């Protein structure tokens, strides 16, 4: 059961640093090179370098020299990668991946990158943490078509991602469409969650969207009522 | 050094054979490995040493490597093969792994569909906080390309618009959304506002009005 398990998502200001980790299990950590590969959003894989977990020796692609430091702790079979002085265009998912078998030996076999960690998102933004303003999207005659009514919640101007929305504490799940967030030019996000329900059921049933923004320690239950 | 050149997109009908090329100078002399990356996931090694498969990978995935072109070949293409495919070599001048730029495989034949559009006006709660946002939700369209334009009383509004890129829904159609920010005075001073969605040459337009 060969696994690489990376540490959790990180959100940073330009100029800051971050240290991400990659815990290996199910094989002999010191017997394989560890690589790191990043992927900026919507873009291709970019190899960063490798570390030899047996010696600690490293090798960095050119554009990662001088601000990337790969280390390891063999005690706990863990590789680390420290990124120094982040720029906004370092925003990316950062992967560790196990590489060539038996470093510096007659049996050296690089057959690709056969096992990948799950990735660590690193978001670099000058925006500052901020909980959302949650507003009802009231069902009206204009939000109704053919006896079903659409109502929802606007989750406005928050940072960073993610936010989760449920409805009526998890009891209302059919008809729920939570849209992916827009990143506005202010650097803050907005998203909406909408639910289609029987227009005869408004008046008898209460609708509450439950918004959780864990990065700001904020939760909002917003009642959504007809006009 | 080894600069690996892949076509950005390849499309193929179900059951057919997809070929994704990876071009490089004397790539034939290096061992080429191929990773598959499905939306949302970490990459997966699908072919190594030009033609071998890791255990678990179906036999429909094969590759060749000769001269100046390596080729990932996917036989009997299923819709579950939609993914980004990357080739990879190891440069000998500097123990440096080089990736190709990636190839998007789109599997053809999914049914087209015009967008459904729902437009909400500013809530009274927001207006009472001295702000106003119009929300235009766009769903169930395919293919996943759309253009969004906003009007106040039929003249075009270009400031204050924020629109997502489309993204796949669980039913394999796409969704997007667009937001128009304005002041409560701007919202009340016009007779109507419109969100107008263009998809494959045809438009769906929804209107809201402050006094409604």
């Amino acid at each position: 059961q060969v696994q690489l398990v990376q540490s959790g998502a990180e959100v940073k200001k330009p100029g800051a640093s971050v240290k991400v980790s990659c815990k290996a299990s199910g094989y002999t950590f010191t017997g394989y090179y560890m690589h790191w590969v990043r992927q900026a959003p919507g873009q291709g894989l970019e190899w960063m370098g490798w570390i030899n977990p047996n010696s600690g020796g490293t090798n960095y692609a050119q554009k990662f020299q001088g601000w990337v430091t790969m280390t390891r702790d063999t005690s706990i079979s863990t590789a680390y990668m420290e990124l120094s002085r982040l720029r906004s265009d370092d925003t990316a998912v950062y992967y560790c991946a196990r590489g060539g078998l038996e470093p510096r030996s007659v049996d050296y076999y690089y057959y690709g990158m056969d096992v990948w960690g799950q990735g660590t998102t690193v978001t670099v933004s000058s925006a500052s943490t901020k909980g959302p303003s949650v507003f009802p999207l009231a069902p009206s005659s204009k939000s109704t078509s053919g006896g079903t009514a659409a109502l929802g919640c606007l989750v406005k101007d928050y940072f960073p991602e993610p936010v989760t929305v449920s409805w009526n504490s998890g009891a209302l799940t059919s008809g729920v469409h939570t849209f992916p967030a827009v990143l506005q030019s202010s650097g803050l996000y907005s998203l909406s969650s909408v639910v289609t329900v029987p227009s005869s059921s408004l008046g008898t049933q209460t609708y509450i969207c439950n918004v959780n923004h864990k990065p700001s320690n904020t939760k909002v239950d917003k009642r959504v009522e007809p006009k | 050094q080894s600069v690996l050149t892949q076509p950005p997109s390849v499309s193929v009908a179900p059951g057919q054979t997809a070929r994704i090329t990876c071009g490089g100078n004397n790539i034939g002399s290096k061992s080429v490995h191929w990773n598959q990356q499905k939306p949302g996931q970490a990459p997966v090694l699908v072919v190594y040493d030009d033609s071998d498969r890791p255990s678990g990978i179906p036999e429909r995935f094969s590759g060749s490597n000769s001269g100046n072109t390596a080729t990932l070949t996917i036989s009997r293409v299923e819709a579950g093969d939609e993914a980004d495919y990357y080739c990879q070599v190891w440069d000998s001048s500097s123990d440096h792994v080089v990736f190709g730029g990636g190839t998007k495989l789109t599997v053809l034949g999914q049914p087209k569909g015009a967008p459904s559009v729902t437009l909400f006006p500013p809530s009274s709660e927001e207006l009472q906080a001295n702000k106003a946002t119009l929300v235009c939700l766009i769903s169930d369209f395919y293919p996943g390309a759309v253009t969004v334009a906003w009007k106040a009383d039929s003249s075009p509004v270009k400031a204050g618009v924020e629109t997502t890129t489309p993204s796949k829904q669980s039913n394999n159609k796409y969704a997007a959304s667009s937001y128009l920010s304005l002041t409560p005075e701007q919202w009340k001073s016009h007779r109507s506002y419109s969100c107008q969605v263009t998809h494959e040459g045809s438009t769906v337009e929804k209107t809201v009005a402050p006094t409604e």
